């Protein structure tokens, strides 16, 4: 079965009701562990690779008044290392190990089967009511993120092979 | 369910009942303990926070005649100021915590008597006579000890950094550095 | 016999077995993984770990993290090999 891989049994854990579930874990990981640990930790570095690509590029063709004096001619990597010793990497750390103490505590009702994997009811300007909308973003949010994991990756690794950044690698090559 | 962690389940002691109540209790401290005691620790140091910032705000400004106690800065003053003026004040602050604690000063006793959790009896002025005005005072008192409590936390430790008073640190923002 | 009851932790379960193999609650987290799947992860921890240790055996004062970390798979193969022969005579 496994629509994805057609030649492999479908996951015994994947029943295909959790969004882009498409059969594919031809390894088995997730007969071990929790599928909602999983999917949980999935989100996350599904937002957090997607917010890093649109970064890596955001910082590829703008940059902040006075950044340019601090880190040089620094990018990507580079711009971590330089600005670890600034401080700017440390307040990030502090302000990012404070909400993931939160993500602690909302990960451990996750497991309890209070909260759904992901979900940290943050809906400011209300874009998912229509439980349609929701549905749709849903997929659109998880296609999003593989797609950004990937696309991070290449974008540091691109930087470690010639140590330029996404989009001025685009233009010359 | 809390109302102010969405994402988390509503903490079962916090139900609504004391004023300034929003169930944010994300660490379960309520749980492990007593309420009541939790409660008049907030307002002791919300107390406390708001008299040190407004404290270091006039000490900046408005100076005792004397050398001892013409420094700018709260944290160097507390070292140029006379160590037998501090302890003194140590000691009178322990008299008024024992006498208004009732000497009841502890985690199992201090609620015996069944007084409300912050209530003292300080209110010589006699301003807790209206109902309403009262419970709004309650939770103004509540949520300006919070913002006096982070407020001083501030003061202080950009003393520490600037090694200048508050609002002369607020004013001297080094935006080149 | 007025002894306490004994506390033990959440989700304790019997353990104890006389059959030819343990019941695979032995094995916790991976007790749903495949018995093939428990040899290719054994073959392939022992041949990394077996690498990694050569790649360290005259050990430098500046050893590779990774290859540090690569190493305690060759530990790993044998108790993930223990595990493949538990899974194959439970029915998987
Ligand atoms: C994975 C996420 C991520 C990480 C780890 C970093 C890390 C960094 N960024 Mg940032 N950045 C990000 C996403 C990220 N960025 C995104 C999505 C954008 C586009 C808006 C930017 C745009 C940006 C610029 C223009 C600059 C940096 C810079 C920096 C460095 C110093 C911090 C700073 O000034 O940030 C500033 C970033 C912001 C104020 C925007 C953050 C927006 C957050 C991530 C989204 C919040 C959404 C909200 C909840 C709704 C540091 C290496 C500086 C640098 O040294 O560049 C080389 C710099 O000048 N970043
Ligand atoms: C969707 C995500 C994505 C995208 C769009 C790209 C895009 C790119 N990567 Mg890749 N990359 C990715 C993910 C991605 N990468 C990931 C996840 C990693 C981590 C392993 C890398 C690691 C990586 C490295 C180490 C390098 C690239 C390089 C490149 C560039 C040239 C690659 C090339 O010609 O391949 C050719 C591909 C083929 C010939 C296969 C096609 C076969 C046909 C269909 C038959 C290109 C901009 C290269 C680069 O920038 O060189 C300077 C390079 O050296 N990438
Ligand atoms: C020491 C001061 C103090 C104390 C004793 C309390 C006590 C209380 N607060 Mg809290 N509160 C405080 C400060 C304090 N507060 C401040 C400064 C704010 C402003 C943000 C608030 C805002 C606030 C709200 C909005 C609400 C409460 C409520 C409560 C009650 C229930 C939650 C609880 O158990 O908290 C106990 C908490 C502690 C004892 C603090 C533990 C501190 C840990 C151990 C370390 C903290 C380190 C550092 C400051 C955190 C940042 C780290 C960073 C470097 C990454 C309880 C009576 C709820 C209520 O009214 O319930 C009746 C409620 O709705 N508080
Ligand atoms: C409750 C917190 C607090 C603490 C710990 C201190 C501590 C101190 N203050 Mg005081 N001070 C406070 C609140 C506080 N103050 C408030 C709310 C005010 C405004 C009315 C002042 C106004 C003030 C002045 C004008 C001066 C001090 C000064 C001092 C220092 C010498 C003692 C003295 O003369 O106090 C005097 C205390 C009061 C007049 C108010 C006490 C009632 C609360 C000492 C470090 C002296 C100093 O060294 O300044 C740098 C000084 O000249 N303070
Ligand atoms: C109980 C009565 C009492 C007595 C006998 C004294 C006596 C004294 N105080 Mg005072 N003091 C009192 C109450 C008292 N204080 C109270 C209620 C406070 C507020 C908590 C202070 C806070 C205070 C400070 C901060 C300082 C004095 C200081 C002094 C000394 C010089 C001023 C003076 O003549 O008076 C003197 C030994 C000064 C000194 O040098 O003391 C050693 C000094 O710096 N006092
Ligand atoms: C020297 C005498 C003295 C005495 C007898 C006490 C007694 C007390 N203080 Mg402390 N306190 C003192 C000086 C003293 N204080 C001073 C000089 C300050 C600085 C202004 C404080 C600031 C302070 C705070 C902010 C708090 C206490 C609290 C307490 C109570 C619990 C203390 C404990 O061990 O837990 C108890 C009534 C806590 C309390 O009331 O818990 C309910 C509490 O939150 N005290
Ligand atoms: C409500 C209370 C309060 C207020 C009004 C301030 C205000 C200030 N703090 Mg902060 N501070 C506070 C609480 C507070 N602090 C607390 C509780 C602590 C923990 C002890 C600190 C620790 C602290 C340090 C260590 C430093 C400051 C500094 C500053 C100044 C610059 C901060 C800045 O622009 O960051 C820059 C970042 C932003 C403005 C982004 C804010 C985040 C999003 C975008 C909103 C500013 C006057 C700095 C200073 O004075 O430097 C000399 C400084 O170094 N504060
Ligand atoms: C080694 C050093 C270990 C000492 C750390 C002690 C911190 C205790 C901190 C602690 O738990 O105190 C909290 C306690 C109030 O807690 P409760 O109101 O739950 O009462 C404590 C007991 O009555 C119940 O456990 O404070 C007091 O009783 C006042 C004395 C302090
Ligand atoms: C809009 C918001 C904004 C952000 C988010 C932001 C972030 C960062 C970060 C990120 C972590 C760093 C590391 C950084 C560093 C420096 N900033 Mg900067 N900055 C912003 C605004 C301004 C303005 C208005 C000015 C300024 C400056 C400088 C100088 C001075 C260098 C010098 O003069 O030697 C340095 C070193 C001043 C300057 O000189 O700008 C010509 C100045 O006026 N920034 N700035
Ligand atoms: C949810 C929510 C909200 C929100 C929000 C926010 C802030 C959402 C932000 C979403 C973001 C930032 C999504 C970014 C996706 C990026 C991707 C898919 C990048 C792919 C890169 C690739 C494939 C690549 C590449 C490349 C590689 C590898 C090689 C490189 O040489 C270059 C190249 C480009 C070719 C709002 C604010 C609306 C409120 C609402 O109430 C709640
Ligand atoms: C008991 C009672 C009574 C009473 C009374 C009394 C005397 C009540 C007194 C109340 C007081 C003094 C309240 C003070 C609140 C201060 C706050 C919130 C400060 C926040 C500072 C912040 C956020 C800050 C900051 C800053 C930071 C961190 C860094 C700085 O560089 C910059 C800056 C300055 C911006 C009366 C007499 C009516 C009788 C009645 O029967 C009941």
């Amino acid at each position: 079965m496994s629509p994805s891989v057609p030649f492999l049994k479908r996951p015994v854990a994947l029943d295909g009701s959790m969004v882009g579930d498409v059969g594919f874990d031809p390894l088995g990981l997730s007969s071990v562990g929790d599928i909602k640990f999983l999917r949980e930790a999935e989100l996350k570095h599904c937002r957090l690779a997607m917010l890093a690509a649109a970064g890596s590029m955001a910082q590829d063709l703008y940059t902040f008044p006075g950044v340019d004096k601090v880190i040089g001619d620094a990018k990507m990597t580079a711009v971590h290392d330089k600005l670890v010793s600034q401080g700017a990497m440390g307040q990030l750390l502090v302000w990012i190990g404070f909400a993931e103490v939160f993500a602690t505590m909302a990960l451990f009702e996750t497991l309890d089967g209070k909260r759904a994997p992901g979900d940290f009811k943050f809906d400011p300007l209300g874009f998912g009511k229509n439980p349609e909308a929701l549905k749709r973003y849903q997929l659109a949010e998880i296609k999003n993120g593989r797609l950004a994991m990937l696309g991070f990756g290449g974008m540091v690794h691109g930087y470690f092979v010639t140590g330029k950044g996404p989009l001025e690698l685009l233009t010359n090559f | 369910n809390s109302a102010a962690v969405p994402f988390l389940s509503r903490p079962a002691a916090l139900d609504g009942s004391m004023v300034g109540d929003v169930g944010f209790d994300p660490l379960g401290f309520t749980g492990k303990y007593d309420l009541k005691w939790l409660r008049e620790a907030e307002l002791k140091h919300g107390r406390v926070a708001m008299l040190a910032s407004l404290g270091c705000l006039v000490q900046e400004f408005i100076h005792l005649p004397f050398e001892a106690t013409s420094n700018p800065v709260a944290s160097e003053a507390f070292f140029q100021v006379p160590s037998g003026g501090l302890w003194q004040i140590f000691t009178v602050i322990g008299v008024i915590e024992h006498v208004s604690n009732g000497f009841n000063m502890s985690g199992s006793t201090m609620f015996k008597s069944g007084r409300a959790p912050g209530n003292l009896g300080f209110d010589p002025l006699n301003f807790g006579k209206n109902p309403t005005a009262r419970a709004r005072y309650e939770l103004a008192e509540l949520k300006n000890g919070r913002l006096a409590m982070l407020g001083f936390a501030g003061m202080i430790h950009g003393c520490f950094i600037t090694g200048k008073g508050p609002l002369a640190a607020l004013t001297s923002l080094d935006w080149h550095q | 016999a007025g002894y306490s009851p004994v506390p033990s932790p959440d989700n304790t379960k019997e353990t104890y077995w006389e059959t030819k193999a343990p019941s695979s609650q032995v094995l916790g987290i991976g007790k749903d993984v495949s018995s093939g799947n428990y040899i290719v992860a054994s073959v392939v921890a022992a041949v990394v770990g077996a690498a990694c240790t050569g790649q360290c055996i005259p050990l430098t004062v500046s050893p590779n993290p990774v290859f540090i970390l690569g190493s305690f798979l060759l530990p790993y193969s044998w108790a993930l090999h223990v595990a493949a022969w538990i899974q194959r005579n439970n029915g998987k």
